[PDB]
């Protein structure tokens, strides 16, 4: 019941906030985002808090149809946090910024008493610049649009779950942490035909679709058979009765496009290193509902996390 | 008036439905409250193909029989239960079986059967052309609201029904068959 985001929305109420975008669009051409990173454990299969802190903000800074350029990095560190772990985190941050073609230009470091923070938190903010004819917003979905996902669903969520709760599986699960600004850059070739871009992080794919529905004032239909998911994630969830639609991702983007450009958007993704498992997964409805079709045509509402 | 869609048929529309049932095909019938799906309840293959075509069901099928005499052959029917069957309300009544005499796949591993009597003129006419009980299950894939319009049924039930009995009277408000029973000295509606 974190109705803290309701208190936030009341006090900082304005056009930018009401919009509920991945990033604010300022001056018409530059974008601004911020995110905190509180993941435990700090080091997990496929990544760490450092790579996460960069990628997430690089991603958020692109979701508006933008090339991310500059980042801030704020570190809040526990007294006596092992410095060799810190060197590893910082290194991972350096590597991710380099791959993303981004630079950390400002920052802060605060050290707090032992026990005032579990080891280390990191906040990053990001600045990006909009491409020529970019118009990407959670408000932009119209009925008839196609919904795509850039790759498999539920990697990160299940990976940190597995490491954090010591759950052994038949196959180890790795996090999908990646900067997607390169993939987004190739998508933004399609200009205005790209309508919505969002990374399904906290709350997974399900939450994104609902956010698209709420803000665009539309519905979304997805197809069970068309949803990409690694077998390791599939059976891990099937063992615990979890819906992978609710697990977080950190190397994926949900894309809404014009009907005629969907085939092109898929091929643009499939020809990119982080887009090999991309699929057309659904369609934007007239209904203000979020529904999933199984094999043979059995419709049911997607439940909210 | 009635219409018959599917393969060609020379006769009147009821006779065509009788023929289709006899051959082990699924018939989508437009009744009072919507469409329902029918097969010969003594034909194991027909019941099996309906089970396969719904594929997401599992639930037992209700069966329509011609009169109380026919019910008494398959089920235990007390006077209160007979009153519920014969009622103009015309519901499905859940009844205790009297030994396995129907096809497999109707109501397996269960000691009860949902039976209804004819309720529209079309059923009385159908009953004099056939000599077997019929499955009468809701006209839907899975368990969503049953179909009510001709064009809606023709599309939604395309992979289920082989043939259709339609008519040119709109159903305004779709409404399912009732399902009731008698137990502990009172009617217990399901
Ligand atoms: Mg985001």
């Amino acid at each position: 019941g974190a109705l803290i985001e309701e208190v936030f929305a009341d006090a900082f109420d304005n056009e930018y906030i009401r919009a509920m975008e991945d990033a604010a669009l300022l001056f018409g051409n530059i974008t601004l985002t911020t995110d905190s990173f509180t993941v435990k454990p700090l080091f997990f299969p496929g990544g760490d808090i450092g790579k996460l802190a960069v990628c997430g903000t690089v991603n958020d800074a692109s979701m508006r149809g933008a090339k991310p350029l500059f980042l801030t990095a704020a570190f809040i560190i526990e007294e006596g946090f092992p410095v060799e772990d810190l060197k590893k985190i910082v290194k991972s941050m350096a590597e991710a910024a380099k791959e993303a073609g981004v630079k950390i230009v400002a920052g802060d470091t605060k050290v707090v008493e032992k026990g005032s923070v579990d080891r280390i938190f990191i906040n990053t903010s990001g600045i990006g610049v909009l491409y020529e004819g970019a118009n990407v917003s959670i408000k932009n979905a119209k009925p008839g649009d196609i919904v795509l996902i850039s790759g498999t669903i539920g990697d990160h969520g299940m990976a940190v779950m597995s490491a954090r709760e010591e759950l052994q599986f038949d196959t180890p699960i790795f996090s999908d942490v990646a900067p997607l600004n390169g993939l987004i850059e190739k998508l933004m070739t399609l200009g205005e035909a790209i309508k919505v871009l969002r990374d399904p992080t906290r709350g997974g794919v399900a939450e994104v679709l609902y956010e698209i529905s709420k803000m665009s004032g539309v519905g979304i239909k997805i197809y069970e058979e068309k949803l990409p998911v690694k077998e390791s994630v599939k059976s891990a969830c099937e063992f615990m009765g979890i819906d992978f639609l609710h697990l977080a991702n950190e190397g994926k983007v949900v894309v809404v496009v014009e009907r005629d450009y969907a085939e092109k958007a898929l091929e643009i993704m499939k020809s990119h290193e982080y887009g090999k498992d991309a699929e057309i997964i659904g369609e934007v409805n007239d209904s203000k509902l979020v529904t999933i079709n199984t094999i043979y045509g059995t419709s049911r509402i997607v439940d909210r996390p | 008036s009635l219409s018959f869609v599917g393969e060609g048929c020379f006769d009147d529309e009821i006779k065509c439905v009788a023929k289709a049932l006899k051959e082990g095909k699924i018939v989508a019938i437009k009744g009072i409250g919507g469409f329902h799906l029918a097969v010969n309840a003594l034909d194991d293959e027909a019941v099996a193909t309906l089970r396969r075509r719904k594929k997401r069901y599992g639930k037992p099928f209700a069966v329509m029989m011609r009169d109380v005499e026919e019910v008494k052959k398959y089920c235990i029917v007390s006077p209160e239960e007979e009153r519920l069957l014969l009622s103009q309300r015309r519901p499905i009544v859940l009844l205790k079986k009297k030994g396995e005499k129907l096809a497999k796949g109707i109501a397996d591993d269960l000691d009860t059967l949902g039976v209804m009597l004819p309720y529209a003129p079309i059923h009385y006419l159908l009953m004099e052309e056939i000599d077997f009980p019929i499955v009468m299950t809701s006209g839907n894939v899975s368990e969503e609201p049953i179909c009510k319009d001709n064009e809606e049924a023709l599309e939604k039930l395309k992979d289920i029904a082989d043939v259709f009995l339609l008519n040119n009277r709109d159903i305004v408000n779709r409404i399912d068959d009732s399902v009731t029973s008698f137990n502990a000295g009172a009617e217990r509606i399901i």
